[PDB]
This record gives structure tokens, C-alpha cells and sequence, in this order.
């Protein structure tokens, strides 16, 4: 949305892959330097914690995007 | 048948038509040779009478459907007369054209420009504003000039145009066209002849095909030229970038003739000028001319009528006698061809005596056709026959046996370097800017380019095409096409495009018939039987015979090839070629002139509202020029305590898309070529961010002013 | 005799009364020629949005047409809008007040204010 | 307005409106274009002048330009 300037909404989890190809397409030569990310919960899921992270870095994070954040 | 009852009719229309019309033709001569009020109603009269009998004979030209007419000649000048034209648009239609047409034209003639400095002082383009554009060497006066001649008078076209647009296209639709651009192409059109048939189609693609074959020569012109506007206007220019369309020696960029003083290959070189010749040997008009009909009749063209030399202004007015001055031959009928002109003892004057007298000899060889069939091939046609005359005449050869050049002299390449150039700025430098107007004219007639779109693709076929980049950003308000003559004035521009490939096709084929041995741009083609042998057979011809085959009876060709042109231009091409080994041949098309100061700024509605998220509109836009302009109010008065009355319209807009992103840059109030700088600019927002994100519900992360950040 | 009072424009002129210390208090910004010129681009703002919707006319209503009068130290005035080239042509209350109630909130928004602190006299908020 | 082309100067155009053009609009528009353009370009030079006129006054030993 940044790079080929479409609009905002234009492009959703639903069609990113369609749509970046089509972008590809449209310009190769910027699209090459269109820098992505390859995420996958599953992934997410599988990224364990060493340490006390559990308590300090996991539930500490997650009680923060909370409402209430100080009562829990 | 009918064949028979359609000649009988043709037959007696052009007996009347011709007696008829030498009235038309004459009245206005005596006009163009003494302006009395009584002169004018003269030809006033003549012309509603001479265009009545006309519309008349039309009707009852319809009479004799072609499909039953199969003698060439009947048919060529039936379908000639059974052209309805405008007169097929409803009555109120037709008005409002016309009116239209009439509104476009007095704004063009009559449209000024006021400085910004003295409004008292007001230029209209004519005098004022084409001496700067041709003159003035002032990077913000010729900004000024340019800009300003868009911002006035395009924007009062803009509207018209459209209109213009529309009825053109029902009327030509209605007279059996696609578009008002197939209309325009039906001149070159040939039909029911066996292999100089042409289509009007085929004229877009034997267009494009041929300008991609110069294309690499212009490169290396637009190259040399950029190099040399680098040092004229540094700071202004990229080596790598378009040319800046203010500073191309004229308004539109139609001619680089005016960037000559400045891209002159050896400075210390001079151009042959035998002009001191000809008063040094008591050169008159008179004289001139007789040198002209010598040459003609040197290559073996009829001699000039006495006639000619009886009534023919041949020289200015000189007493009191008002008389228009402009080089024209006059064919008024019944064997009259005469020729009026201020003429001066000039080797330019010398020169279009021989365009003219090329003219006259044209309308003397196709006299004898039909009434309706006494004219060139197509549009590009007589122009050119013209143009080859002054070629010929100007080669020094021809100077130094017309005894004005002392043969003793040695042509100097560098001074052939010298003019090869200069011809290049006229020849060449047209090329893509005649090529590129008619191509969006096309375009915008036929659909392909929408009115939202008609701004935006005429910028980018500019950049792409001519390689030329406007100095400011200019939206859908401007008509910046509207503001050439023939587009505001209704009148075809390919004409100019096809008339110099032909010029050159017809000279070389000339001078092979001349036996030349030397570089093709001096070639001398007097004295030569065989070249006006050839010459004499298109000449004659006039309209009986498809362009196509004319084109067969002169260059033996039946298309025009651009081998000829390139083949002239040879000699600069490889010179070229050398000053452009260092430089890069080519131009991107993404530098402009105004994008360093330019803030980027992308706009987050759902990013910050989600539902209730307000459509950006121009209404929208509108707010934000404002806002900025009122930062930039704030920043001034209160940084540098200068109350400057920024408005909106300082607030220059560019690359709007719907990622709500756009590029922007502020002006002096009141200043075009005073861009305020990104840093000011910059420092503005960043007072006044919170007021301009509250204004629009947004925030620093919604409303990105890339380059502005938070802290 | 006459009224010193009586003008050819006080029918269609709105008087807005701006309050700033009430609503943004401190660091409340001051009301100077610019912020005024904010306003003016404001309501034209409003009345080319107004046309373009109710009426679907995209007028290019302008600050210049934007006739304010009759400034005050309590940041009151009377303001009435006019044709973007037609002086003769003054836009009504009612559809200036139509535009007015249409982008209130997008005004208050300009100013950081309000409808209690951006007090369009006669346009009531609800 | 209608017609950027067509300009008219007061003596020949603004003056035969404002004294026979009877049309509430016409007058208008002539009065207030009028104030809208030389009195406009006028209001910076008065300023000077004035200030200039008061000092050669008061150097002629004048209270000031109206005395
Ligand atoms: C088509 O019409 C032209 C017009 O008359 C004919 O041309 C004539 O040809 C005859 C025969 O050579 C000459 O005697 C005439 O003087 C010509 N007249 C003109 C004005 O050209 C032509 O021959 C006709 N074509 C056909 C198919 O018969
Ligand atoms: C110009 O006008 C004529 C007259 O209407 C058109 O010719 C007519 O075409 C229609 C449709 O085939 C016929 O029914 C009529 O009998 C024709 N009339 C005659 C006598 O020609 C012609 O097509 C129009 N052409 C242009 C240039 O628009
Ligand atoms: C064609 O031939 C004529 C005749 O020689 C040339 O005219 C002569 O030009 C020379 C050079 O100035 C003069 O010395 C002669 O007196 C001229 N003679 C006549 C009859 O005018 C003419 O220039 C030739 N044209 C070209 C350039 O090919
Ligand atoms: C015209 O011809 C002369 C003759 O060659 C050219 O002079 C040469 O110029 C190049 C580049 O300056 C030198 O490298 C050569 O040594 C020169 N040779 C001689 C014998 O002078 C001259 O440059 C040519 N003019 C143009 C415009 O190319
Ligand atoms: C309008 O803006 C342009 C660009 O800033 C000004 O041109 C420059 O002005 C500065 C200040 O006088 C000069 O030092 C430069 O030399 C000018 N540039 C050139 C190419 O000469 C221009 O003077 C401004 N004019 C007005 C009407 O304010
Ligand atoms: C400018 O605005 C004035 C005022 O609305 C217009 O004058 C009106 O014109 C109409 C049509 O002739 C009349 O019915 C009204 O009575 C006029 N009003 C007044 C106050 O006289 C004027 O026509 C407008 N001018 C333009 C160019 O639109």
C-alpha cells in the first residue's frame, strides 16, 4: 500500500498474495524492492521462551493490551 | 445514365463555380492590397455569395450516389461536394459551435497577461509574451510568462474545449466517422485504386512507425541542447532529466529556432548571409524574384506569366496604401496567379520569393485540372514543394552562381555543423512536439484519454514522448493543449508532421535526378531537366491521382519514409553523437523542476476513523492547501515576523492517488518562480502539525508528512 | 433621517462569537488575522461541501467570498458568504446555515472548539 | 466577471455605468471592483505618502499635512 499507492482497505489478509503478485507484475523493478515478512501463527505458537519469560516477557505483555491492565 | 447525369451536373457547377469564385478570390486580393471599409464588404459580399452557390451545388451533388459513379474523376469531385460537414449538426447545435469556435479564438487573439509586480501593465501573447519567450534568457521571467499565459487564458479554455470536444465528435459521427480525429484523418484516406489504396488508421501506425526511427536522432539533439541549457540556466537543468518547458525558446516548445544563440556548434563561425550581397549589387524585390522564376525555369517550370509581373504586390505598400504583408501566392482562377508580399533586400526575403514562386508553380501545373481537383495531393504536399524551392536556393553553391557568395570562399563544415543544427532546432524539434499534440488530440476525440485524464496523460506523453517536464504542476482547471493556436483555432497539426518527411523523401528523389555526389543537405537542384521532369509529374497531377501514387510520380513511394530526413541530418547525427559520448543519451521521466522542495504526505482516514470515515474529495484537498497555507502564515509572522498572505492556491499539489498520498510545495503569494524552501516548509508543519491533523480528525501517524516526525 | 445600524448585507450576515479561554482555556491559541483566515476557509470549506451534496453543485466557494464584519475583542463577528465571482449573488442564511450545521463539527475541529465555544448565533446545535 | 477580455477603465466605463446603468448588480459590481483594485494598490502608497506629506509639514513647521 506504501509502495504501489493503493488505497487504504484496497488490499486485505484476503487478497495480499493476489494482489502483491498483481503488483509484481504491474512493476517487477520496485516490487524487488518491496521488503516482506513470512509469518504463520503455527510458527508464533512454536517460538519458545528461555528462561522466566513465561512470567516476566508473555503475561506481562499480554496483562498490558488488557483493559484494566493494573487490576490483572 | 447516373454516371452521365452525375458528370453533366460536375460539368456545369464547375463552369459557374469557377467565374463565380475568381470574383471571391480577387474581391479579397484587392482587400489584402488596400484595407478601405468598402474592400471589406467587397469580398464580404463575394464570399456569402461564392459559399451560397456552393452549399447549393452540394445538395444536388447528393444526387449521384458514388456506388453507381465509376469514372474517377466524376466521383473525386462528387464526393468532394457531397460533404454535408457541420451542416449535418441540428441548427442550435451548430450555433453553439460555432460560438464556441468564435469564444476560443477571441481569447487567444485578445487574452493578456498583467505583471505581477504593475498590474497596469497587461501582455497579450502576440507581442509581449512570445519576445519574452523568444528573448528573454530570465529563468523567472520566462517561468512567469508561461505559467501565467496557462493560468489566464488556458483555464477560460479549459471548459470551452470540452463542449468543442463533444459537438466535433457528434458531427463528424453523424457524417459517417468514428471521431473527430477520424474526420481529420480522412484527408490522407484513398480508396477503390489498386495498391494506392490508404486507410485513415494506417496514418496513426505509418506515423508511429516512422517517429520511432528518428526518435534516436532527436535523443541526441535533446541531449546536446540540455547540456548547453545547463550552463544558460544552471541550477535549473538535470543532465539525466527532461528540459524544463519554459526555457525551449518559445511558449509551447513547438520550435527550438530561438535556442540557437545558445546551442551553436562553433560560435566563432558565422552562417552564410549574402543579404550585404544584394544591396552591395542594388538587389530589389523585382530583381529577387526574376532569380527565383530563373531557377524554376533553370530546373524547366513554366516561365511566370506576365500577368504575375503585372499584378503581383511584389514589394511593401511604401506610400500610405494600407496592405497586409505577409508571403502568399494567389491562384484567383481563369490563369491568374499572382504574389503579395513586403519584400525587402534580405536573404531571407530571396529565399521565400523562391517558397512562394514554388507555390505559384504548383497551382500553374494542377490550373488545368478539375475546378474541385486543382490542389495538392493532401495537406502535406504543397507546403513541402514550397520548402525544397528555399532548400535548393540556399546552398551556398547557388549563392555563389546566383552572384552573391564570391565562389573564392571555402564552406567551412564547422559552419555546415553550424546549420545543420539550426535546421535540426526547426526540423527535428517539431518532430515530437507535432507528433505528441496530434497523438493526445487522437486520443482525447476518440475517448481513449477521459477528461479527468486529459491534463495528466498530455504532461506524461510530454515527459515520455517530447522529454520535456513542466516547470509546475498543472491539474484538470488547465488546458494547456487549448492554449496552442490550432487546438483553440480547429485546425489538424499532422499536416506539419507529413510535410516534412515528404520535403525530404521529394528533395533527395530531386537531387538523385540531379545527379548529386556530395552530403544531400548541399544539394543544388537547378539546372536540372530530369529532377523537374519528376517534380512536373506530381505538380500536374493536383488531387485526380491518390496521394499514394503522386508520392510514386516524384520519390517513387507510396508512404512517407523518414530515411531521407535522417539521411540529411546524417552529418550533425554522428557530430551529435560525438558531444553526447560523455553526456547520457536520454531522458527519466520523474525529475521536475519543483520536486526537491516537494513534501510527500500520506493521509490515514480509516486508519484513525474506520466507520464515519469521510470521503477525500476536492473539497477536502481544498481544506488542506488551506491549512498549509495557513501554517506557512503562522510560521512566517511569527519565526520571522513577515505577515506573507499565503493562500491555497500557493499551495502547489502534484501525484494525487488513491492512497490519499500526494506531493506538495508552496510559492510566494504572489511569485511562481519564488518556491518557498522544503526546510521553511518543513518547520511551518511541524508548528502547526496538531492543528492541521486536528483539522482533518487525524494525527502525526494518520497524516504522515514524510520528512516531519514527532519527537 | 437615517440608521447608522442598517446595512445592504446584515439580513444574510451570521454573527459566531468564538470562545476560547471557556473551552481551550490555557494554552488556549490567539484569534489573530490568520486564525480568521482559517475561518473564512473554513466556511467556504463547508458551503462548496454543502452545494456539492444537497444541491450537487461543486462550487468553488472561496475565503474571499467569505464577507466577515464587525470583529470584536470578544472574537465576535457577522459573516455572510457570497457567489465565488458574483459580489451581487449573496448566498442566503438558511443554506449557509444548512452548510454551517453540515460541517459544524469539522469546524470545531479547525478552531480545537466547540458548539458552546463556537457560537454560530441562530445555527442551534442539538 | 463573465468576460476576463472585456476591462473597463473608469472615465470611459465605470463612470457611465455609476452615473446611467440603473441595474443594482451592474452598480455594485462597478463600485465594488472599483475599491477592489486601485483603491487596493492606492492603500500601501496613501500610507507613505501621508507619512511623507506629515514630515514636510511639520519640517515647514506644521502641526501636521491637514494643518
Ligand atoms: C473521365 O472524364 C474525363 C473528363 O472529360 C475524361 O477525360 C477526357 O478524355 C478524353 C479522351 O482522351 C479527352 O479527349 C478529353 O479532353 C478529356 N477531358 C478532360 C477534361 O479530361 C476521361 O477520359 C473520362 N474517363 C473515361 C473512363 O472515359
Ligand atoms: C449527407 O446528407 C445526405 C442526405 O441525407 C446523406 O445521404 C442520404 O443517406 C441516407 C442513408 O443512406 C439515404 O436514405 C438518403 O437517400 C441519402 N440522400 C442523398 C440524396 O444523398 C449522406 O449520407 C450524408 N452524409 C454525411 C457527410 O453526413
Ligand atoms: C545554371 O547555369 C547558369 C548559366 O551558367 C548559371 O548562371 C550563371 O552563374 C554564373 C555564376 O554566378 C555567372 O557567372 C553567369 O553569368 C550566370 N549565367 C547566366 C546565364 O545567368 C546558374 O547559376 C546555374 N545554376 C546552378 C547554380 O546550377
Ligand atoms: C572539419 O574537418 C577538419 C579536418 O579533419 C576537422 O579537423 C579535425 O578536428 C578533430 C577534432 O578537433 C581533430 O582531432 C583532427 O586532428 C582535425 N584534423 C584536421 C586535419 O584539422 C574538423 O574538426 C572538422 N569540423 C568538424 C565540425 O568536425
Ligand atoms: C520571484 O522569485 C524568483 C525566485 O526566487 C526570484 O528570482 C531570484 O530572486 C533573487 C532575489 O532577488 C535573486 O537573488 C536571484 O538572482 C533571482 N533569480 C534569478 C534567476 O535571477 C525573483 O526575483 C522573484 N521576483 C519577485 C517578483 O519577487
Ligand atoms: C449576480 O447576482 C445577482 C444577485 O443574485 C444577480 O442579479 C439577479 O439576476 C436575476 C436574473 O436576471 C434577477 O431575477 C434578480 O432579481 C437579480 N437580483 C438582483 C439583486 O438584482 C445577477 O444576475 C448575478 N450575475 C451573474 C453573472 O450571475
Amino acid at each position: 500500500i506504501n509502495g504501489f499507492d493503493l488505497p487504504e482497505g484496497n488490499v486485505t489478509q484476503e487478497n495480499f498474495v493476489d494482489m502483491q503478485q498483481r503488483c509484481n507484475a504491474s512493476d517487477p523493478a520496485a516490487y524487488a524492492q518491496l521488503v516482506f515478512q513470512t509469518c504463520d501463527i503455527n510458527a508464533f505458537l512454536s517460538e519458545a521462551v528461555e528462561g522466566t519469560g513465561l512470567a516476566f516477557i508473555v503475561f506481562t505483555e499480554a496483562i498490558t493490551k488488557m483493559p484494566l491492565s493494573p487490576l490483572w | 445514365t447516373i454516371e452521365e447525369q452525375a458528370k453533366t451536373f460536375l460539368d456545369k457547377f464547375n463552369h459557374e463555380a469557377e467565374d463565380l469564385f475568381y470574383q471571391s478570390s480577387l474581391a479579397s486580393w484587392n482587400y489584402n492590397t488596400n484595407i478601405t471599409e468598402e474592400n471589406v464588404q467587397n469580398m464580404n459580399n463575394a464570399g456569402d455569395k461564392w459559399s451560397a452557390f456552393l452549399k447549393e451545388q452540394s445538395t444536388l451533388a447528393q444526387m449521384y450516389p458514388l456506388q453507381e459513379i465509376q469514372n474517377l474523376t466524376v466521383k473525386l469531385q462528387l464526393q468532394a461536394l457531397q460533404q454535408n460537414g457541420s451542416s449535418v449538426l441540428s441548427e442550435d447545435k451548430s450555433k453553439r459551435l460555432n460560438t464556441i469556435l468564435n469564444t476560443m479564438s477571441t481569447i487567444y487573439s485578445t487574452g493578456k497577461v498583467c505583471n505581477p509586480d504593475n498590474p497596469q501593465e497587461c501582455l497579450l501573447l502576440e507581442p509581449g509574451l512570445n519576445e519574452i519567450m523568444a528573448n528573454s534568457l530570465d529563468y523567472n521571467e520566462r517561468l512567469w510568462a508561461w505559467e501565467s499565459w496557462r493560468s489566464e487564458v488556458g483555464k477560460q479554455l479549459r471548459p470551452l474545449y470540452e463542449e468543442y470536444v463533444v459537438l466535433k465528435n457528434e458531427m463528424a459521427r453523424a457524417n459517417h466517422y468514428e471521431d473527430y480525429g477520424d474526420y481529420w484523418r480522412g484527408d490522407y484516406e484513398v480508396n477503390g485504386v489498386d495498391g494506392y489504396d490508404y486507410s485513415r488508421g494506417q496514418l496513426i501506425e505509418d506515423v508511429e512507425h516512422t517517429f520511432e526511427e528518428i526518435k534516436p536522432l532527436y535523443e541526441h539533439l535533446h541531449a546536446y541542447v540540455r547540456a548547453k541549457l545547463m550552463n544558460a540556466y544552471p541550477s535549473y537543468i538535470s543532465p539525466i532529466g527532461c528540459l524544463p518547458a519554459h526555457l525551449l525558446g518559445d511558449m509551447w516548445g513547438r520550435f527550438w529556432t530561438n535556442l540557437y544563440s545558445l546551442t551553436v556548434p562553433f560560435g566563432q563561425k558565422p552562417n552564410i548571409d549574402v543579404t550585404d550581397a544584394m544591396v552591395d549589387q542594388a538587389w530589389d524585390a523585382q530583381r529577387i524574384f526574376k532569380e527565383a522564376e530563373k531557377f524554376f525555369v533553370s530546373v524547366g517550370l513554366p516561365n511566370m506569366t506576365q500577368g504575375f509581373w503585372e499584378n503581383s504586390m511584389l514589394t511593401d505598400p511604401g506610400n500610405v496604401q494600407k496592405a497586409v504583408c505577409h508571403p502568399t501566392a494567389w491562384d484567383l482562377g481563369k490563369g491568374d496567379f499572382r504574389i503579395l508580399m513586403c519584400t525587402k533586400v534580405t536573404m531571407d526575403d530571396f529565399l521565400t520569393a523562391h517558397h512562394e514562386m514554388g507555390h505559384i508553380q504548383y497551382d500553374m501545373a494542377y490550373a488545368a485540372q478539375p475546378f474541385l481537383l486543382r490542389n495538392g495531393a493532401n495537406e502535406g504536399f504543397h507546403e513541402a514543394v514550397g520548402e525544397i524551392m528555399s532548400l535548393s536556393a540556399a546552398t551556398p553553391k547557388h549563392l555563389k552562381s546566383i552572384g552573391l557568395l564570391s565562389p573564392d570562399f571555402q564552406e567551412d563544415n564547422e559552419t555546415e555543423i553550424n546549420f545543420l543544427l539550426k535546421q535540426a532546432l526547426t526540423i527535428v524539434g517539431t518532430l515530437p512536439f507535432t507528433y505528441m499534440l496530434e497523438k493526445w488530440r487522437w486520443m482525447v476525440f476518440k475517448g481513449e484519454i477521459p477528461k479527468d485524464q486529459w491534463m495528466k496523460k498530455w504532461w506524461e506523453m510530454k515527459r515520455e514522448i517530447v522529454g520535456v517536464v513542466e516547470p509546475v504542476p498543472h491539474d484538470e482547471t488547465y488546458c494547456d493543449p487549448a492554449s496552442l493556436f490550432h487546438v483553440s483555432n480547429d485546425y489538424s497539426f499532422i499536416r506539419y508532421y507529413t510535410r516534412t518527411l515528404y520535403q525530404f523523401q521529394f528533395q533527395e528523389a530531386l537531387c538523385q535526378a540531379a545527379k548529386h555526389e556530395g552530403p544531400l543537405h548541399k544539394c543544388d537542384i537547378s539546372n536540372s531537366t530530369e529532377a523537374g521532369q519528376k517534380l512536373f509529374n506530381m505538380l500536374r497531377l493536383g488531387k485526380s491521382e491518390p496521394w499514394t501514387l503522386a508520392l510514386e510520380n516524384v520519390v517513387g513511394a507510396k508512404n512517407m519514409n523518414v530515411r531521407p530526413l535522417l539521411n540529411y541530418f546524417e552529418p550533425l547525427f554522428t557530430w551529435l553523437k560525438d558531444q553526447n559520448k560523455n553526456s547520457f543519451v536520454g531522458w527519466s521521466t520523474d525529475w521536475s523542476p519543483y520536486a526537491d522542495q516537494s513534501i510527500k504526505v500520506r493521509i490515514s482516514l480509516k486508519s484513525a476513523l474506520g466507520d464515519k470515515a469521510y470521503e477525500w474529495n476536492d473539497n477536502e484537498m481544498y481544506l488542506f492547501r488551506s491549512s498549509v497555507a495557513y501554517a506557512m502564515r503562522q510560521y512566517f509572522l511569527k519565526v520571522k515576523n513577515q505577515m506573507i498572505l499565503f493562500g491555497e492556491e500557493d499551495v502547489r499539489v502534484a501525484n494525487l492517488k488513491p492512497r490519499i498520498s500526494f506531493n506538495f510545495f508552496v510559492t510566494a503569494p504572489k511569485n511562481v518562480s519564488d518556491i518557498i524552501p522544503r526546510t521553511e516548509v518543513e518547520k511551518a508543519i511541524r508548528m502547526s502539525r496538531s492543528r492541521i491533523n486536528d483539522a482533518f480528525r487525524l494525527n502525526d501517524n494518520s497524516l504522515e508528512f514524510l520528512g516531519i516526525q514527532p519527537t
